[PDB]
């Protein structure tokens, strides 16, 4: 019934070997060091406002705010978001390589983290689509789901099975509703998962 | 006094880059 | 007496999702990501010295030293640090939302990974204070404390209760002491807990 | 030959930034 | 023969303080942040291809590619790595300090996460050499050694025992062979460890 | 439309940074 | 019948205090200077050629062309004008003070300084017109002319005398040919003369 | 090399300049 | 009493001899690019308005306004001119060599070629000091003048005689008053003329 | 302080410009 | 023998006509914005010390000097001049046509504007070369010839006169002494004049 | 919208330029 100091040692190093390999061991296509980008063009516009100002040598010089290129860079650090206006949006992604999609990864911060006290920025219904080339204006559906706020961190969905499975390079992710902030939606990180073509 | 906003920094490949 | 393989299993998945979790699982209200930020003005005039210099097609462009905002940015690798002269300094932080403070975190490197074989500038004395307005002089003692350099890296300090609990959304952090180096003190990284304020 | 120092860009919220 | 909770807890936490430790618990004598730096005028020629375009409000400013010093850069997300032509190639390093140097480390992404579904850009055999100032051109052979494909993401390789040991602040990593690739291969992190001289 | 390379910014140490 | 060396001193001194007066000794309100604009989006496309790049440390960094704004300013050594394709083309230009328009100055190097060996590239049949405002497509014709290359450099044109006069702020030039150039047409100066209104 | 081509820089007056 | 051809060439030629040397034939110990400058601590505040805007791919990038510099650069067109707010106001400029101060110049547009119809921000009374160095609040007194708005482009006005005179290589010019502009004076170009100490 | 010398910007004519 | 009214004029006229034709009235194939252009790895070293000091927002950013380029472009004010060190140097200069060259220009300033009261800085002996391609050692022979620092601002001097006249678009200017100045030789302006090839 | 404005670029002379 009970385990040895080396099968726990075992049980430890396995755990912290999955958690250095981006939690999940799996290829994320979207990433942009490795290779994916945002088609900006297609996304939603960013939520604009006077909040953070840029000086050098005391004299306002320029505002900031995060770019829609976040959103497949790995910090997730509080803030470390793209907002976008209101509760509907969207964000088109190439990927790194031509593949049959099998499932998405979103995260967001914990409640325990933020610095408002609530996640009600994220991301709530949502769904995934592949396009066939930058200018398809309605691509294929992939699947839809929700992102639960008293669920981890990291959420995993898989994609829908079809008889014949088509391949894409592009990636379009559609957010319907948020859960409840009443300026804006916050998306931390986007990953797409997959078997690449011969 | 205000400035402007930094427009996003774009980036995009036309090859993938090597990994 | 013993433990099962599933009782191993959902310790070691609990203190890896603690450890993502910022190390801590509290929200930090000096995180500049999130919403804090340096009052320029109220610091501690930086350790000048020529030390890196950077260049771009071969001539001498300009030096480089790290500034006051690292200390609310996550980074703690070696030289990740902000360096002021001597041993007595202090910065003061703009909070990303008016709280009740309750406690604080100091993290620096561990001598192990110390490329000078020492820790010797460490912060040793020091003492936290709430400040009502950025030109207040003096503001509130929220306790004294020392940081142990032979104890771990990352170390928390309860703030002193009162009767009476103001809110404050300013902090200063004042340094009386370092650890022994002879020509300046490195501050890696400093985080304000606590209660927002309804 | 020697450069001048880069001054430390500054940052400051006029509000809270989305998170 | 079986463990107990608290004896658990305790190996968990030991393993996740080793982690948070640059995985290793040792110095980095080569980590460009707390003071090794590239000595450019001594590496191959980056691999050079029109690959990332960088655009500000719509037009093409310029191309990007990573240069040496991410190889003494601690990310290693896929891409975070410098390419060279072929697979024979050499970088030099300015190490933080004097020191008898007795191990070195090499990373590399593993396979589970590479987006082009193989690590062939790796280093396979190579060697380190300790040179006695920037303009030597043959230095001292410290050891040869090869990096495996089918082992960990990160490698450790002991220096040559001698009877008298030459104490070095500028080291030569020469790369002789890769894991087939046909155009580049790909270094992610260097890291040289030892013991300060007095 | 064609740019040019971004040469690669470098970095070099007169004394050892503060740690 | 003859002249004085008092008479002959005075004639030389109204003379060059006339040229030190911008040739004319009249207010141009197209002046950039003093307070004249080009209205960009309301001129033809530059002629656009890969002639002339700039360098720093060696490196191409980019090309240059000279712009509108040109036409506005005072130098016409050979060059220091704008090119467009072909022979007909269009420049709108924003005035300095509301005015009922008089008169109209064009510009052009002489033959005897044009290292191509001819002024081909010169305006010949034009016109101008007088808009109401920024988004007017069709303004009132205020006289149509032909720049003579047999003639002197600089060379005035009297606007149309109506029996109600309409003042304007925003004057369009018209190309309509040529001196035979095959590729572009080149415009050195355009100056606006007139009574400002009260 | 080919680099990228210099816009134009553009100005415009919000009121006239002093002269 | 008349003159000849050859006569009447020669005056000609003396005159545009004269002009081409800065129209007075005499050093400018005040002119920049000679090797005079702006004691920039030492001026009068710069008018400033929301006027000219820089832009650059479409986004409004900066505002543009003269500096004192323009005060000793040759370009008199209309607009080249520094202004300051008010009636009052004072420039101090280091000269390129320590001499005895003899005379002085100041330019102004003719009326004849202003954009607003008159030259009522015009300098009228004036007065020019030496100062023994950079610190020295009150200078020597070396004259008081005033430009006048029926006179000539370009005026020219002698220093006071005095017994000894002592030498100076910084000078300030004072404004005291203008030709009626309710918000500023504008000033296009002043010099400093005298003999070299040995 | 001292900073560093600004490069002599350079120009060049692949082919003649306008005139 | 007496002039009329009518001759004086047209005679004033003439001369100022002439005067605004580039003084010369003759094409100049060196001058840059008409597409000549300076040859920077075939000229000499230029004169280098600390003199300009450039600050934006108070702090020194970094030296100016003149480069060769100034030597092609029109301005002659006091210090609009390159200079190079000692009494010896050369400039290597691509013209806009390819020519017969017929004939050269040198400006200097007058003595009566030198703020130093000499122009021991001006060339005095020197040649010009023709060149066949950019990398040529020895170019042919056009000419030797002084620079008279008694004589006036702007001289001409003729290039020989050979059987079969050679043309070209590559002219080298050597200097091989100057009028005494210790330190360095200041070059104002120095053109190209002839006749284009069919 | 608004930018900020353009900070005076000064000129100084730690000795005479060559004339
Ligand atoms: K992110
Ligand atoms: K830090
Ligand atoms: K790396
Ligand atoms: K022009
Ligand atoms: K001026
Ligand atoms: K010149």
């Amino acid at each position: 019934g009970g385990i040895t100091e080396a099968q726990a040692r075992a049980i430890v190093n396995s755990a912290l070997k999955l958690y250095s390999q981006d939690k999940t061991g799996m290829v994320d296509f979207a990433l942009e060091s490795g290779g994916g980008s945002i088609l900006s063009t297609r996304c939603s516009e960013t939520y604009e406002t006077k909040t953070a100002l840029m000086s050098l040598f005391g004299i306002p010089l320029w505002y900031f705010s995060q770019s829609p290129r976040v959103v497949i860079q790995p910090d997730i650090y509080p803030g470390n978001c793209w907002a976008f206006k209101g509760s509907q949006g969207y964000l088109v992604v190439r990927l790194s390589m031509m593949i049959h999609p099998a499932a998405f990864t979103l995260e967001h911060i914990p409640k325990t983290l933020s610095p408002t006290g609530n996640i009600s920025s994220a991301p709530k219904d949502f769904a995934v689509y592949g396009l066939e080339n930058e200018y398809q204006e309605e691509g294929q559906l992939l699947g839809q789901f929700t992102y639960d706020q008293d669920g981890e961190s990291l959420q995993m969905f898989q994609a829908l099975k079809r008889p014949d499975d088509t391949a894409f390079q592009i990636v379009e992710l559609r957010i319907f509703s948020n859960w409840g902030h009443p300026e804006y939606t916050c998306l931390y990180r986007f990953r797409v998962h997959g078997e690449p073509v011969k | 006094s205000p400035p402007p906003t930094w427009p996003h920094l774009q980036l995009c490949y036309l090859q993938p880059p090597p990994v």
